[PDB]
């Protein structure tokens, strides 16, 4: 989008745009988010429905 | 073995085999429906359960 | 002084995405019957039955 910004304002907004904290999320990330020893425990059945 | 599957609750193998149409034999005391309809057999209902 | 050339920028971002917080809400977690729960050595936690 076009924007009108003072160079300082542009610097701040561009830093915000270029350094966002959101990462792509998928089922592999969530599966690895589970503690590794609970994923290997046969007493717990973990599924991605 | 259906007893082992029910005890452990891990359906990964059976799910993969059913999704991939891999011939298998589910072994265990099972109730069954008796169907005398020829049209039902032609319609292949036994494969839908 | 305000300069249009020095103030006009193109701000770039993504069109849309959904941010999630509770990753473990995407995990369907079940457990075996406690009678069948086993320890690290693959034997039942309580064997006196």
């Amino acid at each position: 989008y076009p924007s009108i910004l003072h160079p300082i304002d542009h610097a701040f907004n561009e830093y915000f745009l270029q350094h966002q904290l959101v990462e792509p999320l998928n089922n592999d990330i969530i599966f690895n988010y589970i503690p590794e020893r609970i994923r290997n425990d046969v007493n717990y059945i973990l599924n991605m429905d | 073995n259906l007893e082992e599957l029910m005890r452990t609750g891990d359906y990964a193998q059976i799910t993969n085999m059913l999704l991939n149409n891999q011939p298998v034999a589910l072994v265990g005391a099972l109730p069954f429906i008796t169907d005398s309809s020829v049209i039902s057999l032609v319609a292949k209902l036994d494969a839908t359960v | 002084q305000f300069d249009f050339r020095a103030s006009m920028h193109m701000l770039t971002s993504n069109l849309t995405f959904t941010v999630y917080s509770d990753l473990l809400a995407f995990v369907s977690a079940d457990t075996v019957e406690p009678i069948n729960a086993v320890a690290f050595d693959n034997m039942r936690i309580m064997n006196e039955l």
